[PDB]
């Protein structure tokens, strides 16, 4: 069981990572693309809204 | 020597995420327009259960939705109408998970008795009936997803996460390695990988195919309650016991941004995304739920219509909705 | 389309016909934890155990499958009207473990509305475990029974007493009138236990109404 | 990550004085409740004292009264156990706990294994 | 002049703290839905037996006294004598039937969620105004009190005047179904509340006690007190000096019949400052105001 840590570690250090300016600007980027199609951050009318 | 050199590879990491972290998005996304406070009323309000509601899960028509509480029932709802399509009755009294399934014939539920059930509902012989009960987890069930019609993954709370079939009812895989009771799961927008968070402060992203583990995240201080996924697949949040909801990004290996104000006390319950994924939904235990934006932490908006916890909350497919079911036996539905 | 919605509140209204019939049998039995064990002492004479003492029916279930940690388990018990907390009162200091959970249910968030009845196990076993204890809390050396009375030994009772007193300095320390603990002593004669759950759940919905009407 | 990394101990007299020392990082030392938990060689975990989160409210296993202290100290996030009079039934694995939640007035601590958030623990015999 | 515009003012000062104190139990218990309990469906049929007399009988009871005229003839007088004995009998069946439900709540407390639905609860409501209806408009509005012989018979429908000379069939009856009937039950059932209070509390103190916890027997006391004590003190005085007005009559005068009579119109106002003191809606009453 102790071995059987250190072999798990060593297979999530070998993985190749991105920058955080590249990962936040992939996450920043979905978010204005599917701003139109998103019904609680833009307030839709009431003809178009099957609940009032 | 095994725990030397685990420091030395341990510390490996740790200044590998140094390599890549240069800046922060609270300072990338400075120059976004702020959304401000939005005010989502309550629209509908079902009101047919007898005791404290654990878990609710949106069927993928965005239409019927099922929920569960602790007194033995299992109501699957029509959130237009409010009329209650079925209402099942469970073999324990105590269930605290249910699913339904992305083909709308199926539905699931667990708890403390050790087992996740199987109801098949679209049944032209009589009514609802249980299915295949699946029997092999040493510890009460937290969370239920299903795949396919054959296939579920099922997080218990004896460390270990499983993938199961409904066929033959035998587990296809298992997922070991936690240590803490796996509290929740999520999955992907093309079912490939899943994450869950469990009671020793650690999210895990998982292997379906391979049921192997790629990474693990680390930057929370108490026990995981819940977890979701960012829609495009390549982040996900976690709320945890000490009131900060985190987003962690799978491509950089830590935490982008925190969720916390200075006078909240409590912990989250519920986590879920928007459509967009701009807007953070988060349960907490002061009965009321926040809605965190996701990449400045401005706290826009705060919707409070309950009484006694927020345990469950759910975003539909197209994005119409929000149900929050609670501990005083009324979910309710929000816009 | 217009018989859709005649089919649909045909099947809404016959659900509502058997969840109000539900609600009526769910109101009407008493669920119970038992926290202690199925050891036979205060178990095999009462994990679903069902009995029926003056025609209401009580739901007792006894918790065994889950292994060690109890922190997230233990919330989904407290819409209870009662937790039995059966305890052996006779190593590695078996008892202030008890004492540690006693003091972690009565402080709970969730918790702190759910009253305790405590049964103080494996009596008939203290009487040969007390003339050979006094060593893991010096204050009992220090400590005598002040007016209590009706018990064999003198030494047994004020042995058996001191560990009555050591719950109920933590039962009467944070309630807050909105829950008591209920302390008893039983031995293999549990012919008689069925009815102390039941005399003692009855005060637990009496004390329940009298604190909500400002008359305790 | 959090990390309770304990330090002291050894092998000392029957009577002497021991100072167990326990620095924490990973999360805010100063709204948590903490813990000192000994386990002897054959036997299980056994819980020896705490602390509250400010100083104020400090318990003991009633075996270890009168000898033994327990202190914190919040702006360097070191929890102590000043040990005095040892004894032959005092050798333990002496493990550094916290409470799992914070602002919490309750704990459900230590268990058979695999509790979350504890050290390693420094061994203590005389 | 003291007396006219004295009175103009302590009088229609009682009619602001009816109709105030009663609207702010409505708009507390049908607003959120939090409290809408079962027991708190006897306590807002209380609030509108009290609003119904709070703005339909002593407002009109004001403009009698101080005008010393009845300006509305007899079509209206007759249905406003009818609307005041409609409003005290529901008032006072309603705090009976509190009462019997605090009763068999803490009496018998195994059958007590198991019976007591929110719907048997809507029957027995409307069987309150229906025995309130019994004697309020039956009697009344069909001429079944006689209004007797001629020391009567010309001040009956006359004009300028329309006071309650009852017979000793109705003044005895109507007076023995609204007040003493309810009286004789509500003393059976607080004596055996009181003696629950007292028998639990000698179980606390004896199982617990000497660990610093009769100091809270005067907490079972100062309430139940208070709950009995200002039904009977504002009442009774009333109740007395209507069933001996009709047995031996030149002993009562014609101010100290209305002014007691105006003590019981004074209970209206202290019953939203008694059984509305539950801490859920101690909270109501403050997220409504401020
Ligand atoms: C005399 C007047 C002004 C009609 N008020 C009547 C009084 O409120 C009342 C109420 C209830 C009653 O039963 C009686 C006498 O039966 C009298």
């Amino acid at each position: 069981q102790a071995r059987k840590l250190v072999e798990q570690l060593k297979m999530e250090a070998n993985i190749d990572r991105i920058k955080v300016s590249k990962a936040a600007a992939d996450l920043m980027a979905y978010c204005e693309a599917h701003a139109k199609e998103d019904p609680l951050l833009t307030p839709v009318p009431a003809s178009e809204n099957p609940f009032r | 020597q095994l725990r030397q050199e685990a420091e030395q590879l341990k510390n490996q990491i740790r200044d590998a995420r140094k390599a890549c972290a240069d800046a922060t998005l609270s300072q990338i996304t400075n120059n976004i327009d702020p959304v401000g406070r939005i005010q989502m009323r309550t629209r509908r309000t079902l009101r047919g259960h007898l005791a404290k509601i654990y878990a609710m899960h949106w069927g993928t028509d965005s239409r019927l939705l099922v929920s569960a509480s602790q007194d033995g029932k299992l109501i699957i709802w029509d959130s237009y109408t409010t009329n209650k399509v079925h209402a099942i009755p469970l073999r324990s009294s105590w269930v605290m998970t249910c699913a339904y399934a992305p083909s709308g014939n199926y539905v699931a539920c667990g708890g403390l008795d050790n087992i996740c059930s199987i109801y098949n509902l679209k049944t032209r012989e009589g009514n609802v009936r249980v299915s295949r009960e699946l029997a092999g987890h040493t510890g009460y069930l937290s969370c239920c997803r299903f795949l396919d019609d054959n296939q579920i993954v099922t997080s218990s709370g004896d460390t270990t996460c499983a993938l199961w079939d409904i066929e033959t009812g035998q587990q296809t895989t298992t997922f070991t390695g936690h240590t803490g009771d796996v509290m929740s799961l999520s999955l992907a927008p093309d079912t490939r990988l899943f994450v869950s968070g469990a009671c020793d402060a650690s999210a895990k992203l998982w292997d379906v195919r391979e049921g192997m583990c790629r990474q693990t995240f680390t930057g929370h201080e108490s026990d995981i309650n819940a977890i979701c996924f960012f829609p495009n697949g390549n982040a996900f949040a976690t709320g945890s016991d000490d009131a900060t909801c985190r987003l962690f990004d799978l491509r950089a290996d830590q935490e982008l941004m925190t969720y916390s104000h200075d006078n909240i006390i409590c912990g989250i319950t519920s986590v879920s995304f928007s459509k967009s994924g701009r807007l953070l939904l988060a349960g907490y235990d002061d009965f009321n739920c926040n809605v965190w934006d996701a990449l400045k932490a401005d706290r826009a908006g705060v919707l409070a219509g309950h009484d006694n916890r927020v345990s469950c909350l759910g975003v539909t497919d197209d994005g119409m909705a929000v149900a929050t079911g609670s501990w005083d036996s009324f979910l309710k539905i929000w816009n | 389309q217009r018989n859709e919605e005649k089919a649909q509140r045909e099947a809404n209204k016959k659900i509502e016909k058997q969840l109000q019939k539900d609600k009526q049998v769910y109101r009407a039995t008493h669920r119970l934890l038992l926290l202690g064990a199925g050891e036979s002492g205060k178990s095999t004479i009462v994990f679903e155990t069902k009995f029926q003492v003056d025609k209401v029916n009580f739901h007792m279930f006894d918790v065994g499958g889950q292994r060690d940690e109890r922190r997230k388990w233990i919330q989904c018990f407290n819409d209870v009207t009662a937790i039995i907390f059966v305890v052996a009162s006779s190593q590695t200091n078996r008892l202030q473990e008890a004492l540690n959970l006693f003091k972690s249910i009565w402080n709970n968030r969730w918790l702190r509305t759910i009253s305790v009845i405590l049964f103080l196990n494996k009596q008939d076993l203290l009487a040969e475990k007390v003339l050979a204890i006094e060593d893991y809390f010096p204050e009992f050396a220090r400590y005598t029974t002040p007016e209590d009375a009706t018990p064999e030994d003198p030494r047994v009772t004020r042995a058996k007493y001191f560990i009555r007193d050591e719950f109920l300095r933590i039962s009467t320390a944070s309630g807050d009138g909105r829950h008591y603990c209920y302390p008893h002593f039983t031995c293999a004669v549990d012919t008689e236990n069925i009815r102390r759950v039941f005399n003692d759940c009855r005060d637990i919905i009496q004390r329940m109404h009298l604190r909500q009407y400002e008359l305790l | 990550q959090v990390q309770l990394q304990e330090s002291g101990g050894g092998l000392v007299q029957p009577g002497g004085s021991l100072r167990l020392s326990c620095a924490a990082s990973g999360f805010t030392f100063s709204n948590y409740k903490m813990n000192w938990v000994r386990q002897a060689p054959g036997k299980g975990l056994e819980w020896v004292s705490d602390i509250s989160q400010s100083g104020a409210s400090i318990s003991y296993t009633g075996s270890v009264k009168g000898r033994f202290t327990i202190s914190r100290d919040n702006a360097k996030n070191t929890l102590y156990l000043q040990m005095n009079s040892l004894k032959p039934e005092d050798t333990a694995v002496y493990y550094c706990a916290r409470c799992p939640a914070p602002f919490t007035r309750d704990c459900f601590d230590v268990t058979s294994t695999t509790y979350a958030y504890r050290g390693q623990g420094t061994q203590v015999t005389v | 002049e003291v007396w006219v515009v004295g009175m103009g003012i302590v009088m229609s000062l009682i009619v602001l703290a009816i109709v105030f104190g009663n609207v702010l139990v409505i708009t507390a218990i049908a607003k959120f839905e939090r409290l809408q309990t079962v027991t708190n469906y006897f306590i807002t049929s209380l609030a509108v037996a009290d609003l119904v007399m709070g703005l339909a009988v002593v407002p009109f009871g004001a403009a009698h006294i101080l005008t010393k005229t009845w300006t509305f003839g007899n079509f209206w007088c007759e249905f406003w004598t009818s609307i005041d004995v409609l409003c005290v009998t529901a008032s006072i069946w309603t705090l009976v039937v509190i009462a019997v439900d605090r009763y068999f709540a803490i009496t018998s407390p195994f059958k007590y969620q198991s019976l007591l639905t929110k719907n048997k609860a809507r029957v027995i409501i409307l069987m309150v105004w229906i025995v309130s209806g019994l004697t309020s408009f039956l009697p009344i509005q069909m001429h079944w009190y006689r209004a007797t012989h001629q020391e009567a018979i010309n001040c009956y429908a006359e004009e300028t005047c329309c006071d309650f000379f009852t017979n000793q069939a109705y003044a005895i009856a109507s007076s023995i179904v609204s007040f003493y009937v309810p009286l004789v039950i509500m003393v059976f059932v607080y004596s055996r509340v009181f003696q629950e209070a007292k028998r639990q509390l000698q179980k606390i103190d004896k199982s617990e006690g000497r660990f610093h916890v009769a100091l809270k027997e005067h907490k079972a006391l100062k309430t139940l007190g208070i709950i009995m004590g200002t039904f009977t003190l504002a009442w009774l005085p009333f109740f007395i000096v209507n069933i001996v007005h009709v047995i031996q009559d030149n002993l009562i005068r014609k101010e100290v019949y209305i002014l007691l009579n105006w003590i019981g119109y004074v209970n209206s106002g202290f019953n939203p400052l008694i059984y509305s003191r539950s801490p859920d809606f101690r909270i109501a009453f403050q997220e409504l105001l401020c």
